[PDB]
């Protein structure tokens, strides 16, 4: 039993509007440099589709995540330590730039400088940001499949259509589409950390954010294959890999991530989750992959349980973090209401960015239909998005937890309609799904009204703990180049001293 | 000629070695962000699996052979490992590794120069260092027919004598090379030159061979610091 | 010296966890300043977009190095009644990209 | 004729409350590091007094500023180039740490950790920030003379009392005191730039801010002596010198300096001044030092003069800068109303931070006095602060310009009182000082109401001009350590590339 | 290379001015980023001081590197009548030093 | 002894020289903020005027003397500047400069070690480098009575021969030193060691002697860049 904390995230796909605002803000702040222009730490994909990079969910092809060997031990799908090292001279599974898209720009200046007497109206043609050469045509982009862009037979190659008779969905009347925004899952059992030969990737103890040390990374580019979500992008210029940093500079002071605060649909929630680090391997190595979801819930600890609280304090968790954990919207959605589910738990990484499945228009039928258990509102069985597709995406193929989430959302709607339209109390739907009026009202508070203070409950990462914040406050930022940052040993060849430190020791004790 | 002889084989080796070491240390302490393998595979995966593996497996074979060949003291298992037996090992095993290395190297150089995406994103140092490695490997293979003229290991004895004198800081190392074929002279100079340029090129990735990974726990967590 | 730090190798090893599946390390993390200094900016200015979208969204315009670098939505609109959701953050993908124009 | 622009500053000493807020904010932002803890880029001094460092105005002692040789040529008082180099092994005029004060801290922790059974109440004693040793007593500080702290005979050593029979001022009834806040003057003919052997100090072309290049400075510490205002402070730890940077990071985007925006008394004004750089030497080398003030005004150009405007555009001054110059409060106070005067123009540096002299309570008299030219309000002749003292401080001993400034301020008061109390128009006082009703009303607008937009009229430094702002916007701040910043030549030993630059050249022209 | 830049010595010399008293140079100024990156911060938060001074001044609290580093006065109080001066910036030396306490 | 002879006088000089040069270049490009004289005068002005001037004027006299003494080819004005005349110049002019240097050096070291403000703010490298300079200067003065035993310049001829062989990269430089007094041996080794440590100490300030100031226009303005 070793308690650690992390700010998890929940995205309500039912409220998702697939606008990509989250992607643009992240891009502007973190990846507008040459080398990562093609990398979208946060990217939104329209489903059905193969995504970015193409077919990233196909682990047989990309070799991401973990496998559970016959002896019960975990091993990266990429191979054990020796197998992985044997692939270092040329990663055989590495995604190529074309699996993402060839980054491009346009010759806008031609519009300004076109010479007098041009035979035709000047135009701005595409040019490659990789070679600087003219591109005859743009054939791919990071969001090429947006809103079912492409023939169904192409989009339907979607890994999540596995075990589903998808023919019926190629019919106009049965058309369906949803949005899947995603970033790094900042896993409890990250496959990236395990597949980096240099040990440059690590999970921060205090807030669970997973980072690639830009000093220590040696550019072995094996981690890219290791990540089953393909959320690590090689910086082709620096020769090192980069990934979503969960906006730690903001999180550290209690602010939401950029993609969370800028989410226009108001579908992202941030809240602390306390977990038992000592149970990570046991949970991730459970025999049946359909048990990974529940096994992970079992690693999450009850923040209102004095036993957990006292253990947390003993393990160094700050009081403000424990407090935040007690009013975590993420804990309520994943643990209490069972509305949020992990993304591909079968990869065995114990992801920390979860999703509430989306509702959808009722399916095509013979007639206009009849009043169901929910009156004029939909019954879970009538939704047009095949539940098996959602289960392949969130619960390793088990439709049970997906149906529960969807039914509970619809139940809340039924209950609230009786209240706001009929002015009556009708808990029939809630009782059918095991929800109390109090739970439905709280669900409504967080999901419908969704006040800012309720969507984001991020505590400080307390940078003052175990460090020296005073000298840092006084001297951080003066980047003159003292050459003494980044090492604990004081000796340095350039005979310098840290600008933000105190060299003259107190002699009065 | 005697002036150049002492310069290249008595003086130059220490200049190259000093630069190699202090340059590596200084770049490690002040250039961590520049310390990378500089993979270009993603930009063009074509032919890399074959080319890079041939080149690296070959070059590593050469390294192991060169290391034990020139640095192992004669008295160690002298009876079982006489100089002429070591030479045969070098010629056949080293020769084979050299062929793998050269083929891989040439394929990689062809790629770096003519694959638009790689050529457009390369640094001059990448082209220079690989070109010198290809030339050095070729020079090495070319010494084989010369070594073949002295299967009694006489030539190798001279070369090993020089190498050992240099690494143990014994002056007069160049005298060991008296009469050795010129081809060996060239190979040694280009070889030392590679050490000189080493810290200012991508070769620094060699220092980072991930040995610790083989016994490291899978999950890494960093505490507040 | 980062080179000398390598010698504190095993000395920086903390407790293992998850029955040997993990290792807690006590090593330098100063490199993290690299992304912190990118987020840092000179000031934020309130502005909006003179485009025909009907959005009328207020944004925080970030100035860094004396130049406009990016924008994120303001979230301080006067709140609506307790029984209604509030307007924040508003915004859209088009608006989030406006900063691109200034020196494009 | 070469026009350049600069944001000058004017401090209204008549509104000065000597609060030091300006000093604290500057300190917190720029000089809280070990090495410069004793340095106050902005410091406030109470006069009469010797200041910080002690007796800084005594150039015979400190050797600051310029001298005009018999042949009419200018030379740093420190010596010509050879003379200065001959002093490099040990600057004979260098101010010692004790001339400032020995920086100290206190052992606050003793209050927390004092052991049980202490014989007396624990206390926090002083400790040196230079040696870390216990200090028996604090004997000096940067503001030791605050509010006439010290015997008159000590304070009166004040250089500005030269040529004044000061005995009468030692009498209680004749007591007087004023405040002199100051920073670097960012001179047009800086003595610091001229006395640095490495050429590390320079004046920025676009905004006239004077800076010490932290890369290029070699720590010759000669500039410290060169500056007659002693506004350059040696960083004893880094071994390099630092000085007020006029908050260029803020000015660059059009914001006021920290000390300007945080000035509680609302006495600081920021406005552009256009000057003819080609006339700098001619003006600074005028024979009579009492002519330096007017000679400098002659270097300032009329921003509303189309001749100047067209020349400015030809010389590269941005349109927004010219516009700002046309509504500059600094230009109005220095050029139009003649209220602002330079600080010690006799140093021949052509300072750019000017001051409006302070009014004061009437002097001691035989009776309660009679109505004067200004009615119940003071006449300039009755002010208690000796005008000769103010002239020694601002006009090289010439009382004429000081009397004009003071009289005009009093005239505005007389005119406004007639208006607001008697409800009548009385321009008698204005006519006597050559002011029109319009000028008095504008003076009132800027000095009395002093709206924020009127106190600070700072244009952008336009960082996009002659540079590449696009790649900078996208990649500035990612301080991973590319080792390619600070040089124009691309070659670098670590075989790296700039993070905020584009390496892949366009091949489409 | 800064070392190689030294060779562009005379090449970086522009026009002289003031009859030879001055020289305009065209040299690198990247070092200026050193002070720019100190001013840059994570965010500003509005707060005031719970001390018995009667000031009641609103301040901008600067957070940098996830820590409180300094403060400067807010200047956005509702403006007073046109015939009266406004309240901004308010503040005092005591208040300007409060940030010192947090990690002191 | 012959092994150590070749190491210190044939090998070591090139290690020290390589480190001196590449170390200076690397620190200049990646350590501009650390490139300073590191004045400590403000913290304690007492005795600095006398101490620093004596030390610097003395050390510069030694530098000029050593530079022209060992690097000037014999054929240059050979008739007017025979070796024994150069030796007399070195003994008297160099000796005088050495005395000024040593006195200044000792005073500076006494200050750095016992003046609380200076000692409390010093770096270990400052104490080490000054201590070695004081020792080296003393060693130098101590060679004078040995040179006095050979006023015909025989000893100086050996030392100059060695120095010139080293700087022109002519192998066998150590042979020139045959029979020279041991004191000279020590002086040379410590001297070269100072070059080795040079780039990692405050001595880098020497590279920056402000020559350009003597002819520079007074006012400097930097354009947008
Ligand atoms: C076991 C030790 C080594 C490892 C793990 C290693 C790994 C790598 C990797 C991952 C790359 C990037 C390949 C890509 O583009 O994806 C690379 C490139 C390279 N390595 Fe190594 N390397 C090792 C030893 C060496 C040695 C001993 C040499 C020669 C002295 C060498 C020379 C090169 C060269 C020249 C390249 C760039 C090829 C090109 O031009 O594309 N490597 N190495
Ligand atoms: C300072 C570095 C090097 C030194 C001193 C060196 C020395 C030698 C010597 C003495 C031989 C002849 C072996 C004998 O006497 O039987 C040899 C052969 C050879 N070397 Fe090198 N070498 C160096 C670097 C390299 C490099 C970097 C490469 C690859 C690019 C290389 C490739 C070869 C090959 C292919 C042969 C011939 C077969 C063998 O003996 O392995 N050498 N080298
Ligand atoms: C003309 C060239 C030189 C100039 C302009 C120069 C200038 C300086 C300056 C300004 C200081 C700081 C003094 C202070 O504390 O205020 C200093 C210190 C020092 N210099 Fe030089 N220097 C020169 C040459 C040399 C040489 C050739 C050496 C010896 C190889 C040397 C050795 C030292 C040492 C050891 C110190 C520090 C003394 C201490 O421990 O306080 N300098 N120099
Ligand atoms: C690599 C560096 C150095 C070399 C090769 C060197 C070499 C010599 C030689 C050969 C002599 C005897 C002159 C003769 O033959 O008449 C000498 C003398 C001397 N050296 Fe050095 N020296 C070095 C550095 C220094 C330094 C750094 C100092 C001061 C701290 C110094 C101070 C002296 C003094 C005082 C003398 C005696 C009088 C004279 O000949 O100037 N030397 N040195
Ligand atoms: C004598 C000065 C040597 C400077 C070497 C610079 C490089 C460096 O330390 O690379 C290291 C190997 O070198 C030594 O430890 C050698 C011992 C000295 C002879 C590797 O550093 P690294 O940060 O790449 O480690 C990554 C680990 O994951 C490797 O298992
Ligand atoms: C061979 C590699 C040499 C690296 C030297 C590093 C130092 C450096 O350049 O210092 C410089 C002098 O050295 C040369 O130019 C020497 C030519 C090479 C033999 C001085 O650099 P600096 O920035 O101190 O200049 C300041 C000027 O104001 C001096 O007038
Ligand atoms: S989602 Fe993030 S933490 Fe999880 S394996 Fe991928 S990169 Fe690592
Ligand atoms: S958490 Fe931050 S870095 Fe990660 S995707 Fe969101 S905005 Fe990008
Ligand atoms: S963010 Fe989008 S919707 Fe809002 S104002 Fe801007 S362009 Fe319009
Ligand atoms: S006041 Fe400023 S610009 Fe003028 S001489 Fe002093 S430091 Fe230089
Ligand atoms: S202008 Fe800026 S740096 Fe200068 S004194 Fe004012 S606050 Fe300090
Ligand atoms: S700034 Fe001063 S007056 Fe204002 S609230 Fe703070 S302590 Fe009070
Ligand atoms: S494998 Fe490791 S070395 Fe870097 S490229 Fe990935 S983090
Ligand atoms: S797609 Fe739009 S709804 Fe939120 S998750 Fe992204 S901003
Ligand atoms: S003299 Fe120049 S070298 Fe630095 S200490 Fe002053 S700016
Ligand atoms: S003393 Fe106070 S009045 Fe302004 S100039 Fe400084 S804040």
């Amino acid at each position: 039993m070793k308690i650690r904390s992390q700010v998890g995230m929940v995205l309500n796909l039912d409220k998702a509007i697939g606008c990509h605002t989250c992607s643009v803000t992240c891009k502007n702040v973190w990846t507008s440099r040459e080398g990562v222009e093609y990398a979208w730490f946060n990217n939104v994909e329209t489903k059905p589709g193969q995504g970015f990079p193409t077919d990233w969910e196909n682990q047989e092809k990309y070799k991401g995540g973990w496998i559970r060997k016959i002896n019960g031990k975990l091993q990266p799908r990429m191979g054990n330590r020796a197998m992985l090292l044997g692939k270092i001279f040329a990663n055989p599974h590495l995604p190529g730039i074309d699996d993402y898209y060839e980054p491009f720009d346009f010759d806008y200046q031609n519009l300004h400088t076109a010479p007098e007497g041009s035979k035709s109206q000047p135009i701005a043609r595409p040019r490659s940001l990789i070679t600087g050469e003219r591109m005859a045509k743009i054939e791919k982009g990071p969001n090429w499949e947006d809103d079912l862009g492409g023939e169904f037979d192409k989009l339907a190659k979607d890994k999540n259509f596995d075990n589903i008779q998808k023919a019926m969905y190629s019919q106009f009347e049965n058309t369906f589409m949803m949005y899947l925004p995603r970033l790094c899952e900042h896993c409890l059992n990250p496959a990236c950390v395990a597949t980096c030969p240099s040990g440059a990737i690590y999970k921060r103890e205090e807030d669970g954010i997973v980072l690639i040390d830009q000093d220590k990374c040696r550019g072995w580019r094996m981690c890219i294959t290791g990540c089953p979500y393909k959320k690590i992008y090689f910086n082709w210029k620096s020769g090192k890999s980069e990934k979503c940093i969960f906006c730690y500079p903001r999180i550290e002071a209690g602010q939401p991530t950029v993609c969370s605060e800028t989410c226009v649909g108001r579908i992202r929630y941030l809240g602390v989750l306390l977990y038992d680090a000592d149970a990570i391997e046991r949970a991730a190595s459970t025999e049946n992959e359909k048990d990974l979801y529940q096994r992970q819930l079992d690693v999450f600890l009850d923040p209102n349980d004095p036993k957990v609280i006292e253990q947390a304090i003993k393990d160094g968790i700050p009081l403000s973090v424990i407090e935040a954990a007690q009013q975590s919207p993420v804990y309520k959605m994943a643990m209490e209401w069972k509305l949020a589910l992990p993304l591909h738990p079968e990869y065995r990484t114990l992801p920390m960015v979860w999703y509430v499945p989306p509702l959808s228009p009722i399916q095509s039928a013979a007639d206009a239909g009849e009043l169901g258990s929910n009156g004029i509102l939909p019954d879970v069985e009538s939704l047009r998005i095949p539940v098996q597709y959602l289960a392949n995406l969130l619960t390793a193929g088990d439709t049970k937890p997906v149906l529960r989430a969807l039914k509970r959302m619809l139940a809340m709607r039924h209950y609230k309609r009786a209240e706001t339209v009929d002015g009556k109390v009708d808990t029939r739907a809630l009782e059918e799904v095991g929800l109390t009026e109090a739970q439905a009202q709280e669900m409504y508070r967080y999901l419908a009204i969704a006040n800012y203070e309720d969507r984001f409950v991020v505590p400080s990462s307390h940078r003052e703990l175990a460090r020296e914040a005073f000298p840092e406050k006084n001297g951080c930022g003066f980047t003159f180049g003292d050459g003494c940052h980044g090492s604990d040993t004081k000796f340095n060849l350039f005979n310098s001293r840290r600008i933000d430190a105190i060299d003259v020791t107190s002699k009065t004790e | 000629m005697q002036f150049l002889n002492m310069f290249f084989f008595d003086i130059y080796p220490y200049i190259a070695g000093a630069v190699f070491l202090i340059g590596s240390w200084l770049r490690y302490d002040y250039g961590q962000y520049t310390w990378r393998a500089a993979s270009s595979q993603m930009l063009d995966r074509k032919g890399m699996n074959l080319a890079s593996n041939l080149f690296h497996i070959g070059i590593l074979g050469i390294f192991v052979g060169h290391f034990f060949g020139m640095l192992t003291p004669h008295w160690m298992a002298a009876a079982w490992l006489p100089i002429e037996v070591k030479q045969k090992m070098a010629m056949f095993a080293g020769g084979a590794s050299g062929v793998l290395c050269l083929i891989g190297g040439v394929l990689l150089l062809k790629r770096r120069l003519f694959s638009p995406r790689v050529r457009a994103t390369t640094t001059g140092a990448d082209i220079l260092i690989l070109s010198l490695l290809v030339i050095q490997c070729a020079l090495g293979l070319l010494t084989i027919p010369f070594s073949a003229q002295h299967m009694d290991g006489s030539e190798m004895m001279k070369l090993v004598g020089w190498a050992q004198s240099v690494v143990t800081f014994h002056g007069g190392a160049s005298q060991h090379l008296d009469g050795v074929a010129f081809i060996f002279r060239l190979h040694l100079v280009l070889g030392m030159t590679l050490f000189l340029l080493f810290p200012f090129s991508r070769l620094i990735h060699i220092w980072s061979v991930p040995v610790e990974y083989l016994t490291r726990k899978y999950q890494l967590v960093r505490a507040r610091h | 010296s980062k080179f000398l730090d390598r010698f504190r190798y095993a000395k920086q090893k903390g407790e293992t966890f998850a029955d040997g599946h993990g290792q807690l390390l006590n090593t330098n993390r100063d490199w993290e300043d690299g992304y912190r200094q990118r987020w840092q900016h000179d000031k934020i200015v309130r502005s909006t977009h003179g485009v025909n979208c009907t959005g009328s969204c207020s944004w925080k315009i970030y100035v860094k190095n004396g130049l406009v670098t990016w924008e994120t939505q303001q979230t301080d609109y006067p709140r609506t009644r307790p029984d209604l959701p509030n307007h924040e953050p508003r915004g859209c993908p088009r608006g989030a990209s406006y900063s691109w124009y200034l020196y494009s």
